[PDB]
């Protein structure tokens, strides 16, 4: 199949930027190559096809060149309806193939993510299953790291973690990360902690509760 | 890897200074550089960020529109430019390398610092 | 509005679902390649099939091929998407899409799990645990099935600071996911109203701060 690869992953920008994005085929393709433009629950809008020609009500501030196998989409001023997901996808031959995808997210300043931790609940613990949340709220840039400890020892294979889309009037994140863990394995153990660092913090932050304590 | 920072000095409201982070050693040019700074009796606080050339700078909201950061991948050496400097902006300024890639802010390594004090 | 799918929903491993697709009067249905393209839960764009505009021509993704027939009917303005031997990894948005135009895509789960409403557990803060003039504190809604859950809380009336999390499918085939909102300390009523549609259920949980 021709390999389609985008980059970079995500970017961030203000309003007013000149954004370039970037697809790379594995053939040439030499100018079947499309872009899409697709909000989160939407379905994706076709921006441009045959690699350079503008679809019809799509605003001028965008252009694609390219031909071959490097193809380029070009925002000239960036608008707030264009903070989105890109895709590029070729047509030249079948399958037919998507790029992986370029989240085009707001830029802000930055902000630590207050940490917050909660038990299990008595109801939840009589039905078998511990669950152990870790909540990191309010935080940009989006990159972040939160390890858990049980009596120090570091966990691995037993955690979830899922992310809010930038909020919709600071453009922050928020994170949750959720221990699963049985009754009876976490009977066993004192200090539940959960550990964070982000770009914005000097020095990782933890927070932690003892079970069977207040 | 070591860092010392450098161009800290006393300046008037309004003025500028520039400090700089030298690394010796090993190439940074692959991790992010931040700035954070220390004022008498106050929490340690992030700055900016320089990530990899083409990833962005990041600042925070005090010091917004007046510092920029930037990178010498060839001097392996980050510059903080303060414009602008308030009396508020006193502290010693500090650098540290990400040691994650992937900047999720692993700051093993840090500098030694640089005194800034702005006061008429 | 001018595609509009339908046909999908609720199917177990190894079951059949046939998708259709409508176009508007104006759309002219006739002279457009026709395809399906279908998105999975956090992740990009995935091609299924597409078919010529006459009709002469079918194309589908190797993992498909076999399974899934594409076809049309020009004359009703409509396309098909025959699914057989569903696998839960077929679990998707399906969108019927010309290369201009898609529509807004129909969902497809496929899966062992039963319809079954979530438990709802209080995610609390305390006095020990609040520090600070913020606390945090929440719901885990946990063991439904299909998606979704709705959450709000206090009937509406709080939505200042409310983050609900996407879901995550478990294990077990069922899925999960908190709500949190942060509030001012010193206002430590917080109700979070959980609706899941698909059993007919809803749960009302008052989170509780405990006292240390």
């Amino acid at each position: 199949d021709i390999q389609m690869t985008q980059s970079p992953s995500s970017l961030s920008a203000s309003v007013g930027d000149r954004v370039t994005i970037t697809c790379r085929a594995s053939q040439s393709i030499r100018r079947y190559l499309n872009w899409y433009h697709q909000k989160p629950g939407k379905a994706p809008k076709l921006l441009i096809y045959g690699a350079s020609t503008l679809q019809s009500g799509v605003p001028s501030r965008f252009s694609g060149s390219g031909s071959g196998t490097d193809f380029t989409l070009t925002i000239s001023s960036l608008q707030p309806e264009d903070f989105a997901v890109y895709y590029c996808q070729q047509s030249h031959s079948a399958p037919l193939t998507f790029g992986g995808g370029t989240k085009v997210e707001i830029k802000r300043t930055v902000a630590a993510p207050s940490v917050f931790i909660f038990p299990p609940s008595d109801e939840q613990l009589k039905s078998g299953t511990a669950s152990v949340v870790c909540l990191l709220n309010n935080f940009y840039p989006r990159e972040a790291k939160v390890q858990w400890k049980v009596d120090n020892a570091l966990q691995s294979g037993n955690s979830q973690e899922s992310v809010t889309e930038q909020d919709s009037k600071d453009s922050t994140y928020s994170l949750s990360s959720t221990l699963t863990l049985s009754k009876a394995d976490y009977e066993k153990h004192k200090v539940y902690a959960c550990e964070v660092t982000h770009q914005g913090l000097s020095s990782p932050v933890t927070k932690s509760f003892n079970r069977g304590e207040c | 890897v070591q860092l010392q920072e450098s161009g800290g000095g006393l300046v008037q409201p309004g003025g500028s200074l520039r400090l700089s982070c030298a690394a010796s050693g090993r190439t940074i040019s692959s991790y992010a550089m931040s700035w954070f700074r220390q004022a008498p009796g106050k929490e340690r606080e992030f700055v900016a960020t320089a990530r990899r050339s083409g990833d962005g700078a990041f600042y925070a909201d005090s010091v917004q529109g007046r510092f920029t950061v930037s990178r010498d991948n060839a001097k392996n050496t980050v510059y903080l430019q303060m414009n602008s400097l308030k009396p508020e902006d006193t502290a010693v300024y500090y650098c540290a390398i990400d040691s994650d890639t992937f900047y999720s802010g692993s700051y093993d390594y840090w500098g030694q610092g640089t005194q800034v004090t702005v006061s008429s | 509005v001018q595609l509009l799918e339908s046909g999908g929903g609720l199917v177990q491993p190894g079951g059949s679902l046939r998708l259709s697709c409508a176009a508007a009067s104006g759309f002219t249905f006739s002279s457009y390649d026709m395809s399906w393209v279908r998105q999975a839960p956090g992740k990009g764009l995935d091609w299924v099939s597409t078919i010529s505009g006459g009709g002469t021509y079918t194309y589908y993704q190797d993992s498909v091929k076999g399974r899934f027939t594409i076809s049309r009917d020009n004359s009703k303005n409509t396309l098909y998407l025959q699914m057989n031997s569903l696998r839960a990894e077929d679990t998707a948005v399906y969108y019927c899409a010309s290369m201009d135009y898609w529509g807004q895509g129909t969902t497809v789960t496929v899966s062992s799990a039963s319809t079954k409403g979530p438990s709802v557990f209080p995610l609390a803060p305390s006095s020990k645990s609040t520090s600070g003039g913020t606390a945090a504190l929440g719901c885990l809604v946990k063991d439904y099935f299909p998606e979704p859950v709705t959450v709000s809380w206090n009937s509406g009336a709080l939505t200042s600071g409310v983050h609900t999390f996407p879901a995550v499918l478990q294990s077990s085939g069922l899925y999960s996911l908190s709500s949190v909102v942060t509030v001012p300390s010193s206002s430590l009523t917080y109700i979070c109203n959980v609706n899941h549609k698909p059993s007919n259920t809803k749960v009302d949980k008052k989170v509780e701060p405990k006292s240390c």
